[PDB]
């Protein structure tokens, strides 16, 4: 498949073809144009705020080691020995000055650098030129509000800008709250489905939240209760959604801090929002403050993705075309109560983690999905994002992006789509550029 | 009987387990416990989930099953949480996940699931204190399949406590799970171990 | 590989290169060239008799939802929702007016049309076309004497024709004896062998019966017992073997009416079939009722098998070139008592299902024979198909087809490879045809 | 102890069945049903087909073993046959299939297979009306291996009623297993469960 | 109670140890049987490798498991060895293979390895002449899971002899277990079955 | 990938591209370039000595019968039936005259001949050419003191040639101790490696030993106990590395005749072999019955691996790129008591057999350096193999080959993949030649 010219998303996001959630070389070729071109989330400072703390992540199939340096900035390294390829670390989190490998005992620095190699005088005498074999670096290791994204590609955009006009959204939780802690350690399950199926829903999908969810809704007594089966519509203006050059997008919910929280939280949530969104309104401005406790479905393009205020944050981590490896975080305000604290990361897994009974909604939904994309019959069939379509804007006086006025609408998959499609026919940042100077008119064409 | 300097590779934790079945040479509690975790998992094979929580369940129940992070075995310094729960139920909680099961709306539900679940090596001991409290520990293989050919198989070992509320019946006040694989490679975790 | 070119099968179909048991490109190109382009099996009006009945069938490795229409008609769509792709039914059988899709509720009818979209004059106003949203339908469905076959490709020859020559063989029983009905539901099993190696085996080989199951006849008392070990060869003239243009093919077994049941079914089906006999001999002569109370091992290319009398019906439907799902079905004479009925059925699983100790005699056959051709060395390597070669004829003033005058030969496999290799190097139908002009001379070469 | 119209995932069998064993409270019974268990999954794991015939099957026996077709959790309408026999075998039926696995030319059976079966989850009590009759529930884990690398575990509940003929030897007289998984995964369903 | 010229794929060995079993109608056996296997596994899964050495090893012990080549059926001239040891070791190996398992330097053994045993289908017999001689058999599905998303099941049954030595402790005097996949999957089979 | 051009293996192998150990493009052209064109190991006299006696045995991911042959030789051929390419021979060993295919019954001499096919005259009649339908046959199968090799392509060097240089390290222990055999049946596991790793790992790598393996060295009390954790270097002369020009080597460690062996083996082992150096002395010189008693790690190429005096004997057999059985053997001296010869065989597979505590020091630096030879970031990352270049010599006045006079250094890699890189870039043993006439000018370049 050339890639450069097949279609593989419609003009202006409004279809995709089926197989891109099934097809292995494609798998291959995103692994290139995607994941090591991009920025993908690697941990929180709250997980590794020591000198010498570190975890381990994956950036697509890659695995890394993020460290925490003694200057307190934070490096990450290729989790692979420089001389026989060896896995270095094989623990999920941990506290050291070094990594030694278990092969031949090479030793490496949390800097990266290699230290000492056994009987070295002795065997190499003065031939290894050991300043060229650190660890292989990652170019670029930046911070949101404490939250550590990666990216392979030295040409990337600053984090910031990438996260383009979705920035504004985010920042008074990220920001004005006092900040975020992310709670770990994440659960993990591997789930038979493409990656960007899961994206996708997180990022624009609030029309199948009534239905898929119906079950979970009846049960929980969470503030969206109503709105199981379908039983109601949301009102008019009971949100909004919006979408980014780089292919960050969300949904977001007018006032609903509490989220997918049930009733035995939703009184203290409803309480501890409302509080700070009145002092905020001062600070930030009013649609600013209730943004805040507004709830955000959100992707952060490629495949990370999070529910603010329902606290949810994932990681979906590519295996294959239908294969995914989810990462399941808590996030929490710094200044909650730790009883709160503990209470809401209890409840952000018991909904959305390994055995969350939310999530459990989703899985065939997004398993068969991606799997019929496989299928011969349905490989060149069109996938329909074009709810809303021609009444999206752009440059609004007050919520910036590409961005429907509306709750439940297909705005963000057209935005993320657009990115996706630039990113697999460009060759390099430059190409992605130029394939995307006129973004916000081609996603608000009819309008 | 364990000596947890010498035998390096066992926590404190399960040191302490042991001790408390070395020394309840005690046959009728065996077999008391063996029937009550049998019929746990047969009522929970049929799905008579209502039935589970009415006929085994404490009202004071903590349902409890963690993922723990992997870590060094000489990891001494990082003490930030070692483990997330997977399930940490109070008996509220596990009747909204039975709700959700028996909703004609839940549509992972059809068509019906098949389990099959196989209780083994169970060991049961009087608490020390309450004379009333019994432990008992037992492993389970739970065996899920679903729609032609999914098929999920889950492994586990069990820290029940169990006490004799009213009617006499003896019913689970806390289940503790520690399981076993990090990553699971069984779609979700979303079954009463 | 250049399929326009590569000899996979030589002239006259005397050989077969190993790999086509194992290649997974080749598999790939078979999606295409045999499996959208056929005939397949899809089901049996007793299993969908009242408006509403539907069950799902696989045709490759598509899923297809087959449903009786109010009309009587019967209309066979993906299983596959035409917003984002998820699987619209999850269940094998049932009876509904229409499927709802449980990712955003969008519902379907029976006849496949977009009936309703969840709050559609709010989100979608009037912008959604619906008629053009239909489930993608499978354009060909077809019925012989009550069994249903579906064909994705337009162009296709109407069933009737594509069954040319083997049609003839199978009327007695299928039509003259008052109609067949197929009970179910039936059994389904995995085997690691490419699915042409149970087809070949069930459209002409007779040969490997006395030896492959030696065990099972000794133990059945079956009327085939002597057979055991290759104790004995069957008389001159206990048989023969035809094959046909468009590929399907089959054994004839003289008089084998109790087929592969045990003796505590062997005189009741005797009786019965005899019975039957007698009537039909005014009706389509002598020839014709022997045909019917005689074993027929038949394949209809591709894919569905069957042996008449024993009762057994197969599809082979593909996974990958190592990887075949078995689905066994008991045929059973409409008017026999409901009693034999029942027997018949358990006994047909009994020797051929999931536990069916016959069919167990085959596995390593199948799966070795299937496996090896993945095999370095063997992958060029030719399998033989020459046995009788030389000695079938065609245009016989009683036996129509090409057609070997004995019980045990390969003349089913030559025709059925012959369309194999004709198929894989066409485009088309029409090329097929045009590569199909001499085939019965090509088959009977040296006659 | 189960209502159904409030159990909703539950089948009126199923809740049959339980009623059954939640009132033999008889240890006795569940033993002697233990050691019947034992001996019966040690005869077959060594492939003595013709002692269990002879010693653990009675002459009056049922071995069947369906798999059921999947049907909605809400259908109502079709009733055509819901499932189909993988077994539903008399003596004489599973007298020729241990002919078929002991003939010399079984070219399947060479070299020898291996077996390994663990049963658990052992329930038993007597029958209301027939009072030699005793029913007797149990899980059961199969696993084959054979060939160097083919691995197969089936995973089973059975339902049987054994009575006690002649010699006083308890012979199994129906046993009852619908199959878990719909499409079998293990190149054929050829095993005793 | 076999006859290996009519049972005719029953090895005489197997035959020899099924009589030892039908004629221990013992029922106290068996459950001590019991209670030493569970408690057996317990230390076992806890990693309580010194525990087990002292508490359930005897001092001449023979601890075997053996790989079985794959054979004809019909075999009668061919008679070099049969069978190689995955493990045939003698109390001091065994306290090897334990140093080895605790040295801090096991790099395998980080993160923490877990292990879930399942000990089925137990029997128990006393020994004809050797009166302090018990045969117990037993089955174990062995679960190992580490690093994330490595898992290994391990399948078999167990031919024990335990003796009381000294303290009136019943120790393992004698291990066999042929194992039954020919060629494992499982990396190795560095577990204590 | 271009084979022709592509540089897998840098000038003096001194570097791997990471992806060999991943690649399953470049597997499959192994398949052709390397197993299908060298020598591999097969059986051992003493495993089949009697006429009749024959055992499988992998040759690449192809499946061999080996079988003694009436007149005392030795041939080989695939496991496949000439009909419908069946898998001919279920078990591992055993003894006959011919074997019988359970599909359709022909009968195969030991000698590969097509003897007998049922019912032959009323079938085939005399059309059957059984004269050409003998099983596909191994082209070359050599012998080196009992231990036997096949190869399938005709043009190979023997196999004395094939061993070059190595040869005269292994006569002392192959053929002036009075003869080795094999001891079976063999420990079989499959690890999820590439072949190489493990063929690498044997060849040249002692480095990895005092730190590996710290913990087994440590545990057993071995001859090599000091050593554990690096916690002392071997001193100087303790030995040497060699390779050779068509890709086998090994590594050299003075004295070690105990090898991995425990305490309680190595008091009558180093009385053993010190009794038989004392013999040998007058025979074959003191350096040669020196290198008899001393410990050797040896590949031969491309995958068959071996300790002397330690006794293991190893096939790393090919399945995947990730994926490889490994069967383990045990050498003894034919002259030892039963009683030790027992002993050892127990004892190499207690410490390198399935649960070989040795052995799985191993695994994860076998299963990670092959599996990261998949992740993006590493597939053109270089694997370094340059320790002790430019001090490796050729031509020595008693060491022959290209030899590093050094216990611990990479020469044997070096060879190893200069002779791999060779293979792959190659279509024909000529050309390997042509590619491979100054050899050891290359391995020895900056010396
Ligand atoms: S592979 Fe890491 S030290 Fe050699
Ligand atoms: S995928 Fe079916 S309604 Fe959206
Ligand atoms: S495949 Fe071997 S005789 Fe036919
Ligand atoms: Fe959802
Ligand atoms: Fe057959
Ligand atoms: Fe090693």
């Amino acid at each position: 498949m050339n890639y450069n010219n097949k279609i593989l998303v419609s003009e202006s996001g409004l279809s995709q073809k089926h197989l891109i959630h099934g097809d292995e070389e494609l798998f291959q070729h995103e692994l290139k144009t995607i994941f090591a071109r991009n920025w993908l989330f690697l941990t929180h400072d709250s997980l590794i705020p020591a000198p010498g703390d570190y975890v381990t992540a994956k950036m697509g199939i890659d695995e890394v080691i993020v460290s925490r340096q003694n200057d307190g900035s934070i490096r990450a390294f290729l989790n692979v020995c420089r001389h026989r390829g060896k896995t270095l670390v094989s623990v999920e989190a941990g506290n050291a000055k070094g990594f030694v490998c278990s092969y031949h005992g090479w030793g490496f620095g949390s800097n990266g650098e290699l230290q000492s190699v056994p009987f070295e005088k002795d065997l190499y005498g003065e031939s290894l030129n050991k300043k060229c074999l650190g660890l292989k670096e990652v170019a670029r290791v930046e911070s949101f509000h404490g939250f550590i994204y990666g990216c392979f590609d030295q040409e990337a955009p600053p984090l910031m800008d990438y996260l383009g006009d979705a920035a504004w959204y985010l920042e008074p939780m990220f920001k004005h709250s006092g900040g975020l802690e992310l709670v770990g350690p994440p659960g993990k399950v591997v789930i038979k489905a493409n990656w960007k199926a899961p994206a996708e829903n997180f990022v624009g999908d609030a029309y199948h939240v009534g239905w898929t969810h119906a079950s979970s809704l009846r049960s929980g007594e969470s503030i969206f209760s109503s709105l199981a089966g379908n039983a109601a519509l949301p009102p008019e203006g009971a949100g909004l959604q919006m979408t980014s050059k780089y292919g960050s997008g969300m949904g977001v919910l007018w006032d609903g801090y509490s989220g997918v929280h049930s009733a035995d939280l939703v009184p203290e949530l409803m309480a501890f929002g409302g509080a700070k969104q009145e002092r905020l309104n001062k600070e930030i401005g009013d649609v600013r403050a209730r943004i805040y406790r507004s709830h955000l479905n959100c992707t952060v393009f490629p495949n990370n993705s999070m529910l603010t205020c329902s606290g949810v944050f994932k990681v979906w981590n590519p295996i294959d075309a239908n294969t995914t490896e989810v990462w399941t975080y808590a996030i929490v305000e710094k200044d909650m109560p730790e009883d709160l604290k503990r209470r809401l990361a209890d409840s952000v897994q018991r909904t959305f983690g390994p055995a969350g009974f939310w999530e459990s909604d989703d899985n065939d939904n997004m398993e068969t999905a991606s799997q019929n994309g496989k299928k011969y019959q349905s490989r060149d069939s069109d996938l329909l994002s074009n709810l809303g379509f021609g009444e999206d804007v752009y440059g609004d006086a007050v919520y910036p992006g590409v961005v429907g006025k509306s709750a439940i609408g297909e705005t963000s998959y057209r935005g993320f789509y657009r990115a996706y499609q630039a990113h697999v026919s460009s060759s390099n940042w430059a190409e992605f550029e130029h394939a995307s100077s006129t973004w916000h008119t081609e996603l608000t064409k009819t309008t | 009987m364990i000596n947890i300097q010498e035998d390096k590779l066992v926590s404190a934790h399960d040191a302490e387990e042991i001790l408390r079945f070395f020394n309840c040479h005690d046959s009728a509690l065996q077999q008391e416990a063996t029937t009550l975790l049998t019929q746990e998992a047969h009522l929970l094979d049929i799905q008579a989930y209502r039935a589970w929580l009415e006929h085994c369940v404490g009202s004071e129940v903590q349902y409890q099953v963690i993922s723990r992070e992997l870590r060094a075995a000489s990891e001494r310094r990082y003490k930030l949480n070692e483990a997330m729960n997977v399930y940490n139920e109070n008996f509220q909680q596990l009747k909204v996940r039975v709700e959700h099961q028996l909703d004609p709306q839940n549509w992972g539900n059809s068509p019906k699931l098949r389990f099959t679940r196989f209780i083994t090596n169970v060991q049961a001991a009087m608490d020390v204190n309450d004379k009333e409290l019994l432990h008992i520990r037992s492993n389970v293989i739970l065996h899920r399949a679903r729609r032609g050919n999914q098929v999920d198989v889950f492994y586990a070992a069990r820290e029940d406590k169990w006490k004799r509320g009213e009617g006499g019946v003896r019913k689970l006040v806390q289940r503790f799970v520690d399981y076993p694989e990090r990553i699971l490679q069984t779609h979700n975790l979303m079954v009463f171990l």
